[PDB]
């Protein structure tokens, strides 16, 4: 039925990296962890949007070589499979999640209230005289940002070139972003309370479709089996910023006598607006399938479409000092009118 | 005609205190409310005439079950004879 | 197949501390009955904690449900027979 096979990728080994990794690298090329100082700022709400550059796990890489020792070649791991290495980078930020240092504003949050009756629930059962997905208490947004001037991902490709053996790795992509459509909220974790227990369930969210749950789950409410109804609360559910944009092949990479294809890219999170129609860009994203449910799924069968999940996007496009130049230049009616087309007389 | 004015007027008062009971806003306007009793515990309803008073509230978290018991029926036998 | 026993009103159920014991714990506290007060509000408030320690107790059934069963099991079970005798022995020894 599942036959199993051995791959040599360790990712106990790679989880114990990436967590060394957070706590033990600094940036002072520039001129403490400045990592830990950004899981710092989002303890005290300071940003929503958690970037983690491949340059400088190549860095650190480069810099455990320079001590002798060898990793495990993390970010090949990351260019393989960015999905799973998202949220494993997630629960690495969630082990090493650091102590908010200023005002927590609890009146604001209701999921710390949800939860801490929760906590009371559960200590008050289990007295005797996980509990919430993981997903529910983030709030931050990760991304990746690919490595460059150092490597599939530092390549621009075209739409075009993309194949089916990139899905599944983090790609770059070059093109004209033809329709974007408005933002909608996106869910991930859906909650649902039970009228007659007074509990919660919580049910998450990995596809384009889910199915509600009609009865409750909980232990009390089953224990003596009561056939109570959950309901939907959109307070306590979590929710993502979506959108969805149609990105073109440029007519310079388009080979000659074909159609330029299209590509959709999904971006989620902080990542939302900043794409806008008729602009030349290039995005780097996990290139991911979108499978259908239901019957589609049955009658298409293993004929799948795709999509992008973005993860950076890069824009391709004193004053008065020049004005005056200008000015001192003399004759800016004569410049100005045969400086524009010069291609005629 | 008397008595017809005198069965609208029971009516009204009957009226009057159903649509005491009904909420003012529509049906798709959600609240949310958590009752504890002294002996802590949330117990969640959902509706807007009960958010105020706990009487409809309590009438709330006794009607939502669906679990009926037993009444059991003489079935009428007096019909069976002619 | 035998899966489950669908729970009811047992003896089990009433002696235990979330039961008869609260009731004489916290039913003197709870309970107010004012002259002050119309008919309907003291007897809603003599609904009202009954409500709640039947919402604690037994929550699978409705309250008129519940109190016909606690009629049903008064009626059958000789253990809390002799924990009403005991009650009673017990306020009339003092
Ligand atoms: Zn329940």
């Amino acid at each position: 039925a599942l036959p199993s096979i051995q791959l040599p990728v360790d990712y106990n080994n790679l989880f114990n990296e990436i967590t060394d990794f957070l706590v033990t690298f600094k940036q002072d090329t520039l001129s403490g962890p400045k990592y830990m100082a950004m899981l710092q700022k989002v303890a005290n709400r300071e940003l929503n949007s958690v970037i983690i550059d491949l340059d400088d796990i190549l860095q650190y890489q480069n810099e455990k070589f320079l001590q002798g020792t060898q990793a495990d070649d993390l970010v090949s791991a990351i260019q393989q499979n960015a999905n799973h290495f998202t949220e494993l980078f997630c629960r690495a930020i969630d082990n090493n999640m650091p102590l908010p240092t200023k005002e927590i504003d609890y009146k604001d949050d209701v999921l710390d209230v949800i939860l801490n009756q929760r906590r009371l629930r559960n200590e008050r059962m289990l007295s005797d005289r996980e509990l919430f997905p993981p997903n529910l208490t983030r709030r931050y947004f990760l991304y990746f940002k690919p490595l460059s001037q150092n490597a599939i991902s530092s390549k621009p490709l075209s739409v075009r070139q993309i194949k089916g053996d990139f899905l599944g790795q983090l790609i770059t992509v070059r093109g004209i972003i033809t329709r974007v459509s408005d933002v909608k909220p996106a869910v991930e974790v859906i909650a649902y309370t039970c009228d007659q227990c007074g509990y919660e369930v919580f049910q998450e969210v990995n596809s384009r479709t889910f199915t509600p749950l009609s009865e409750c789950t909980s232990e009390e409410c089953s224990q003596n089996q009561t056939k109570g109804q959950l309901f939907m609360s959109t307070r306590a559910s979590k929710f993502s910023a979506f959108q969805e944009c149609k990105i073109q092949e440029l007519s310079q990479q388009v080979p000659v006598g074909h159609i330029p294809r299209s590509l959709n890219i999904h971006v989620n999170g902080t990542l939302v607006r900043s794409l806008s129609p008729g602009d030349i860009v290039d995005v780097t994203g996990i290139f991911l399938p979108a499978p259908y449910t239901g019957f589609k799924a049955l009658k298409a069968g293993l004929l799948t479409e795709t999509y992008l999940e973005a993860q950076f996007v890069r824009q391709h496009k004193d004053v008065e000092e020049r004005v005056m130049e200008l000015i001192t230049s003399g004759d800016v009616y004569n410049r100005l009118a045969k400086s524009i087309a010069p291609e005629i007389y | 005609g008397f008595e017809l004015s005198k069965l609208l007027q029971k009516e009204h008062q009957m009226r009057k205190n159903v649509i005491k009971h009904t909420s003012a806003r529509h049906s798709r306007f959600g609240g949310l409310l958590s009752i504890q009793t002294p002996d802590k515990t949330r117990l969640t309803v959902s509706g807007s005439q009960a958010l105020v008073d706990e009487k409809i509230a309590l009438q709330k978290l006794d009607d939502s079950k669906k679990w009926n018991k037993r009444i059991i029926k003489k079935h009428q036998s007096v019909a069976a004879e002619g | 197949r035998k899966r489950r026993p669908q729970v009811k009103l047992t003896a089990e159920k009433l002696l235990s501390d979330k039961g008869l014991p609260y009731v004489l714990k916290n039913a003197h506290k709870r309970i107010r009955i004012s002259s002050k007060k119309n008919s309907y509000d003291n007897l809603s408030n003599i609904i009202q904690f009954y409500q709640l320690w039947a919402h604690e107790l037994f929550p699978k059934a409705k309250f008129k449900d519940f109190m016909k069963i606690c009629q049903t099991v008064g009626k059958t079970d000789p253990v809390l027979r002799e924990y009403r005798v005991s009650l009673f022995r017990d306020e009339m020894g003092m």
